[PDB]
C-alpha cells in the first residue's frame, strides 16, 4: 500500500506546475438524471524536477472523458518528447489521478498535460457547488466556489497543495443573461459562444503565482454597488439584486476599500491587484473565504440593514472583512507553507482584523473585545491534555480531514493570542515593520515559522529593542507546545512561579515538549491602580520586589490580559482585590475585572482556588454596569448551568444571578424610557442586551412581562416590529420559551418569509427555545430538510436545539441513533459532538458517550476526532468536579441569594 | 398666465450585474417649450408658476438644487423678466440638477441656467 505513491497522501516532489488554464461551463438546470453538472477542460504545463514514470495530480468527484484511450493527453514542450502513456486510473482515498507511464519523464523539461471532464453543482457547499434562492416566484440558481483546504481539486484536476504555486488562465461559459467573476478581470467584453448565442464565454486575465485554495469562480445574475478605493482599486459588492437595491451592501461599500488602504499602510505593502470584489452568497459553509480578487462571504457577515440589523451584527460584518482582507496579506501574498502552520494565516488574519475594524469604527473600541472573544474562548481548549500546538509538526497533518481540523479555536484565537502578546512586548510599530519585511521577501512565495521569527528579529536589531533572547527562543515556546501557563504570585515574598495549567489535575499530558512546559512570560503588572515596570520570568521559579507587598497594597499581573496566561494569588491578596471590587472596583481596570472574574472560576475547577472565592468575584457584578465584567461571569457561570440545570442546583442559581442582575436591568429600563431607546455606547447597547437576557433568563418577573408584551403587539401588527433589532434575539427566544404553538407558528413563518439573513438568523434560534418537547422534535426533522432549512445552517440550529435543556436528550439520542447515516453527508461533526456532550457529566453518560466511540470507530471521525477526545477528558473532569461542588456550590447560591 | 416646467428623467442600466449606485445610464432633462438654437426661454407673464417634474423611484430620486443662485426653483417673488435655458447664461445662476441615490452616492446630470432683470 504505503510502498506505491499514489498510495500516500502529500504530493511527491518529482513534478511542480508552472501554469494552468481552466474552461469550465456551469449548467444550472437539471439534467434528465436530476442533477446539476459543470463540464470543464483544462491544461497544466509543469516541469520535471525529478525523473518519474508517473504522473499524481489531485482530482476528487470528476468523471473524464477519454481521449485516445485514456483520461489524459500528454504533450511536449518546446522540444519536450513525453513518453505513451500505459493507463490512467483514479485513486479515491487520495483523490488522485495517476498516469502511469512507459518512460520516464526527463530532469528540467516542461510537459503540458490536457483533460476534459464533468462534475455535479452540488449543494454540498464545497468545490464548484450551486446556490439558490428566490426572486419573486422563480428560485434562482447561482453556480460558485469553495476550494479551501483541498476542495479545488474538486472543480478541475490540479497539484492542489499551497506550497504548489501557479499561474492560472480561467475561462467561463455561461448563460448569457448572467454574469461570471473570477479572482482577475475579464480579458475583453464577453462574447457569444459560437457554438450556441445562449451561451457567451467570459476569459479573465492571468492570476498572479497563486495557490489553488484561493481559486474562485462565479456566475449569477447579481448586481453590486462599487466605490474607488483611495489606493486605486476598485470595490465592488456584489449580491441579490433586491439586496443591492435595498442597500444592504451598503455599509460594505463604506468600510470595505478605506480597511484595504489601511492595511496596505500599515504594513508598507501594496494590494497587487486591481480590483477586490466582495460578493455575498445565499449558501456558504464557513463565514467568508479570502479568494484574491473575489472574497465570498455568508450573507450574514456582508449584507446590513440599518432599520433591522442590529449593532452586533453590525459589529460582525467589518469584523469579517477586516479578517478578509487582512488575509490578502497574510495568507494571499505570503501563504503557508503547508497546513500545519495554518496559524500563520489564520492567527493574524484573526488579530489584524481586529486592527481593520478598530480603523473603521473607531469609537466603538473593538480592540478590548478580544480578551473575550479570542484569549479566554481558546483558553478553554488550550487547558486540556488533548489541545495541540500552534504549529504541529509537518509529518502529523497529511488527510483532509486532518487539514479541516486545524481551523479551530487554536489556529485563529490563541494565534491572535500570542500575536496580541508578541505586538505588546515589542511596540505595534516594532512589529509592523518586521511584518513589512517578512511580506516584502517572501511575497508569491511561502513561509514556515522560523522565517517569520527572523524578519521579527531584523525589527528587534534595527530598533536597539532588548530581550531576554531571541524572538525565536521567545516565540518558539508559544509556538511548538501546546497549552499555557498559571503564573502564581506570593505578595507576602515576591516570588512567582509558572505550570501547565490543566483544567483537570488528573489528566495526563501525553504529547512531549523540548521544552517541559515552561514559557519565557511577558509580565506587565499594576500596584493599587498603577502600573509597575514590565518584567520577564524565563525561569520556572523567581522573585522580585516588583511583586512584593506591604499593608493595604494590592497587585494585579497581565494588565489588560496582553499576555497568553492565568494568574493566581496568595490568599491575602485576593481578599484586598475582592475588598476593592466592593468599595470601588473602577480602580481595578475593566478588563481585568474580567481576568478577575474569569480567573478565579477557571483556577477553581483546577483546584487552584476554592470555588466559593471565584462566586465571591461576582456579589460586586450588582453594582457594575460595564458590559466586559458581567459577560466574563455569565460565560464563566455557564458552565454552572450546564452541570446544574438538570438539578436542585439550578434554582437557588437563578434566583442568585436574578438577584444580581435586578438593579441592572431596573438601570436600563429608565436609562432607555421603557425601552424605546438604546445607548449610545456600543458596549452598553452589549450590556443592556445582556441585562436583558439574564434577567429574564433567571425569573425577573418584569422582563418576561416585557418581551411576551412587545411579541404579541408583534404578531398584531406584522408589518411594523416594534422591537429594536438588538433585542430581537432576547425577545423572541423568551417570548417562544413563554408562549405556546401560535407564537411559534407566527416566527416560523417570518422564517420563511424572511428577505433579511440577519431576521432569519434570529429567528431560527428563538425557535429552538420552545418548552414543548413534540415542537423541538418536529423542529428537528426540519433542520435535515433542505428546503425548510439550507443546509447551511443545518447543525447550527441542531446545536440551538441541544443548548435547550428540554433538547438535550432529543439530539443525544438523535446523534447515537443516526450517526452512521448522518455521517455521509457542509456539516460540522466536530462543532456538533462539542455542544451535544458538554452537559455529561455523570458516568452513565460517559458510558454513552465511550460506546458511542466504540460503535463508530472503524467508519472514523474525520474532522470531529479532536473533538471527541476532549469531550471524554471534559466529561470526566465534569463527573469529578460535580461531586467535589455540588453541596457547596448549592449552599453557596442559597446563603448568596437572599 | 405660463407654467415654466422642468422635466428631470433618469434611468439605471438593465441587468445581468448592473452598478445600482453609479451614474445613471440614461438622463432625460427637459425644459419644456424651449429650443436650444433659439436660446433662453423668457418669461412673457404677468404671472407665471415655476413646477419641477423629478423621477423617484426606490431610493432613487431627481431633485434640482439652488446651486449659486439668490433664490430656488419653486419659492420665485417681483421681477423685470426672468429667462430659463438648459445653456449657459452668462451674468445669470446655475441650479444644478442632480440623481440622489437615498443614503449613497448623488450624481450631477444636468444645470438650469437662469437670468432675471429687477423689476
Ligand atoms: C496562461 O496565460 C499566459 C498569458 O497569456 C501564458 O503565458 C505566455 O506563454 C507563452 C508560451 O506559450 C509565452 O510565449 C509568453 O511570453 C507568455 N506570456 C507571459 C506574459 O508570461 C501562459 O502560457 C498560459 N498558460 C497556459 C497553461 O495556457
Ligand atoms: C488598558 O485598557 C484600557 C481600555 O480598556 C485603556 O484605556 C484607554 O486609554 C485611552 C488613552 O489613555 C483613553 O483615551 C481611553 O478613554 C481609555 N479607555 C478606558 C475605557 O479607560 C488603557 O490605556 C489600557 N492601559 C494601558 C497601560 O495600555
Ligand atoms: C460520475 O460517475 C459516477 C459513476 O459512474 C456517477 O455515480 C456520477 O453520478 C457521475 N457524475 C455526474 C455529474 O454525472
Ligand atoms: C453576451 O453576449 C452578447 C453579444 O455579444 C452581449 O450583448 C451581452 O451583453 C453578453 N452578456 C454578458 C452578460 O456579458
Ligand atoms: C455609508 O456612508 C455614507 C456616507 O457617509 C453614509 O451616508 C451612509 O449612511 C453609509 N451607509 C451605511 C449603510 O452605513
Ligand atoms: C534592518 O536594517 C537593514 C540595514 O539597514 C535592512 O536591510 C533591513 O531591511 C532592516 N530590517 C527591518 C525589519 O527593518
Ligand atoms: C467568601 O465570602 C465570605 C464572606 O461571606 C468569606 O468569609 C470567604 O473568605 C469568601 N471566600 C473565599 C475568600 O474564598
Ligand atoms: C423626455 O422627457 C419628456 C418629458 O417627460 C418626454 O416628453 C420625452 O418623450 C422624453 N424623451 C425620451 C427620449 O424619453
Ligand atoms: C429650433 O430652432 C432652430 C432655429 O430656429 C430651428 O432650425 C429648429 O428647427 C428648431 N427645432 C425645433 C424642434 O423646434
Ligand atoms: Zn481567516
Amino acid at each position: 500500500d504505503q510502498s506505491k505513491a499514489w498510495n500516500r497522501y502529500r504530493l511527491p516532489n518529482t513534478l511542480k506546475p508552472d501554469s494552468y488554464r481552466v474552461t469550465l461551463r456551469p449548467y444550472l438546470t437539471p439534467n434528465d438524471r436530476g442533477l446539476y453538472v459543470f463540464k470543464g477542460s483544462s491544461t497544466v504545463r509543469f516541469t520535471c524536477k525529478e525523473a518519474t514514470d508517473v504522473i499524481i495530480i489531485h482530482s476528487k468527484k470528476l468523471n473524464y472523458t477519454l481521449s485516445q484511450g485514456h483520461r489524459v493527453v500528454l504533450r511536449g514542450v518546446g522540444g519536450s518528447q513525453p513518453p505513451d502513456i500505459d493507463k490512467t486510473e483514479l485513486v479515491e482515498p487520495t483523490e488522485y489521478l495517476v498516469v502511469h507511464l512507459k518512460g520516464s519523464l526527463v530532469k528540467d523539461s516542461q510537459y503540458e498535460m490536457d483533460s476534459e471532464f464533468e462534475g455535479e453543482l452540488a449543494d454540498d457547499l464545497a468545490g464548484f457547488y450551486r446556490s439558490e434562492y428566490m426572486e419573486g416566484n422563480v428560485r434562482k440558481v447561482v453556480a460558485t466556489t469553495q476550494m479551501q483546504a483541498a476542495d479545488a481539486r474538486k472543480s478541475f484536476p490540479c497539484f492542489d497543495e499551497p506550497a504548489m504555486k501557479a499561474e492560472f488562465n480561467i475561462t467561463l461559459i455561461h448563460p448569457k443573461d448572467l454574469t461570471a467573476l473570477s479572482n482577475m478581470l475579464p480579458k475583453g467584453p464577453s462574447t457569444p459562444l459560437p457554438e450556441d448565442p445562449n451561451w457567451n464565454v467570459t476569459e479573465f486575465h492571468t492570476t498572479p503565482k497563486m495557490s489553488t485554495y484561493l481559486l474562485a469562480f462565479i456566475v449569477s445574475e447579481f448586481d453590486y454597488v462599487e466605490k474607488q478605493a483611495s489606493n486605486g482599486v476598485l470595490i465592488r459588492i456584489w449580491a441579490r439584486p433586491s439586496a443591492i437595491a435595498a442597500g444592504h451592501g451598503d455599509y460594505a461599500l463604506n468600510v470595505t476599500g478605506p480597511i484595504l488602504n489601511f492595511f496596505a499602510g500599515h504594513y508598507d505593502t501594496p494590494y497587487p491587484l486591481p480590483k477586490s470584489d466582495q460578493i455575498g452568497l445565499p449558501d456558504f459553509n464557513a463565514g467568508a473565504m479570502e479568494n484574491w480578487g473575489l472574497v465570498t462571504y455568508r450573507e450574514n457577515s456582508l449584507l446590513f440593514d440599518p432599520l433591522s440589523s442590529s449593532s452586533s451584527n453590525k459589529e460582525r460584518v467589518v469584523t469579517v472583512i477586516a479578517h478578509e482582507l487582512a488575509h490578502q496579506w497574510f495568507g494571499n501574498l505570503v501563504t503557508i507553507e503547508w497546513w500545519n502552520d495554518l496559524w500563520l494565516n489564520e492567527g493574524f488574519a484573526s488579530y489584524v482584523e481586529y486592527l481593520g475594524a478598530d480603523y473603521a469604527e473607531p469609537t466603538w473600541n473593538l480592540k478590548d473585545l478580544m480578551v473575550l472573544n479570542d484569549v479566554y474562548r481558546v483558553m478553554a481548549v488550550d487547558a486540556l491534555a488533548s489541545s495541540h500546538p500552534l504549529s504541529t509538526p509537518a509529518s502529523e497533518i497529511n488527510t483532509p480531514a486532518q487539514i479541516s481540523e486545524l481551523f479551530d479555536a487554536i489556529s485563529y484565537s490563541k494565534g491572535a493570542s500570542v500575536l496580541r502578546m508578541l505586538s505588546s512586548f515589542l511596540s505595534e510599530d516594532v512589529f509592523k515593520q518586521g511584518l513589512a519585511s517578512y511580506l516584502h521577501t517572501f511575497a508569491y512565495q511561502n513561509t514556515i515559522y522560523l522565517n517569520l521569527w527572523d524578519h521579527l528579529q531584523e525589527a528587534v536589531n534595527n530598533r536597539s529593542i532588548q530581550l531576554p533572547t531571541t524572538v525565536r527562543d521567545i516565540m518558539n515556546r508559544w509556538t511548538l507546545q501546546m497549552g499555557f501557563p498559571v503564573i502564581t504570585v506570593d505578595t507576602s515574598t515576591g516570588t512567582l512561579s509558572q505550570e501547565h495549567f490543566l483544567l483537570d489535575p488528573d489528566s495526563n499530558v501525553t504529547r512531549p515538549s523540548e521544552f517541559n512546559y515552561v514559557w519565557i512570560v511577558p509580565i506587565t503588572s499594576i500596584r493599587d491602580g498603577r502600573q509597575q515596570q514590565d518584567y520577564w520570568l524565563i525561569d520556572v521559579r523567581a522573585q522580585n520586589d516588583l511583586f512584593s507587598t506591604s499593608g493595604n497594597e494590592w497587585v494585579l499581573l497581565n494588565l489588560n490580559v496582553t499576555g497568553y496566561y492565568r494568574v493566581n494569588y496568595d490568599e491575602e491578596n485576593w481578599r484586598k482585590i475582592q475588598t476593592q471590587l466592593q468599595r470601588d472596583h473602577s480602580a481595578i481596570p475593566v478588563i481585568n475585572r474580567a481576568q478577575i472574574i474569569n480567573d478565579a472560576f477557571n483556577l477553581a475547577s483546577a483546584h487552584k482556588v476554592p470555588v466559593t472565592l471565584a462566586l465571591n468575584n461576582t456579589l460586586f457584578l450588582i453594582e457594575e454596569r460595564q458590559y466586559m465584567p458581567w459577560e466574563a461571569a455569565l460565560s464563566s457561570l455557564s458552565y454552572f448551568k450546564l452541570m446544574f440545570d438538570r438539578s436542585e442546583v439550578y434554582g437557588p442559581m437563578k434566583n442568585y444571578l436574578k438577584k444580581q442582575v435586578t438593579p441592572l436591568f431596573i438601570h436600563f429600563r429608565n436609562n432607555t424610557n421603557n425601552w424605546r431607546e438604546i445607548p449610545e455606547n456600543l458596549m452598553d447597547q452589549y450590556s443592556e442586551v445582556n441585562a436583558i437576557s439574564t434577567a429574564c433568563s433567571n425569573g425577573v418577573p418584569e422582563c418576561e412581562e416585557m418581551v411576551s408584551g412587545l411579541f404579541k403587539q408583534w404578531m398584531e401588527n406584522p408589518n411594523n416590529n416594534p422591537i429594536h433589532p438588538n433585542l430581537r434575539s432576547t425577545v423572541y427566544c423568551n417570548a417562544i420559551a413563554q408562549g405556546g404553538e401560535e407564537e411559534w407558528d407566527f416566527a416560523w413563518e417570518q422564517f420563511r418569509n424572511a428577505t433579511l439573513v440577519n431576521e432569519a438568523d434570529k429567528l431560527r434560534a428563538a425557535l429552538a427555545c420552545s418548552k414543548e418537547l413534540w415542537i423541538l422534535n418536529r423542529y428537528l426533522s426540519y433542520t435535515l430538510n433542505p428546503d425548510l432549512i439550507r443546509k447551511q445552517d443545518a447543525t447550527s440550529t441542531i446545536i440551538s436545539i441541544t443548548n435547550n435543556v428540554i433538547g438535550q436528550g432529543l439530539v443525544w439520542d438523535f446523534v447515537q441513533s443516526n450517526w452512521k447515516k448522518l455521517f455521509n453527508d457542509s456539516f460540522s461533526f466536530s462543532n456538533l459532538i462539542q455542544a451535544v456532550t458538554r452537559r455529561f457529566s455523570t458516568e452513565y453518560e460517559l458510558q454513552q458517550l465511550e460506546q458511542f466511540k466504540k460503535d463508530n470507530e472503524e467508519t472514523g471521525f474525520g474532522s470531529g476526532t479532536r473533538a471527541l477526545e476532549q469531550a471524554l477528558e471534559k466529561t470526566k473532569a465534569n463527573i469529578k468536579w460535580v461531586k467535589e461542588n455540588k453541596e457547596v456550590v448549592l449552599q453557596w447560591f442559597t446563603e448568596n441569594s437572599k | 398666465h405660463m407654467f415654466i416646467v422642468l422635466y428631470v428623467n433618469f434611468e439605471l442600466r438593465r441587468g445581468p450585474g448592473r452598478c445600482y449606485n453609479c451614474r445613471p445610464a440614461v438622463v432625460n432633462i427637459t425644459l419644456a417649450n424651449f429650443n436650444e438654437t433659439k436660446g433662453p426661454l423668457c418669461v412673457d407673464t404677468s404671472h407665471f408658476t415655476t413646477q419641477f417634474v423629478g423621477v423617484k423611484f426606490d431610493r432613487w430620486s431627481a431633485s434640482i438644487n439652488t446651486g449659486n443662485c439668490p433664490f430656488s426653483f419653486g419659492k420665485v417673488v417681483k421681477f423685470g423678466s426672468v429667462c430659463f435655458s438648459l445653456k449657459d447664461i452668462p451674468g445669470g445662476c446655475a441650479m444644478p440638477i442632480m440623481a440622489n441615490l437615498a443614503n449613497l452616492n448623488s450624481h450631477n446630470i444636468g444645470t438650469l441656467y437662469v437670468s432675471w432683470s429687477d423689476g
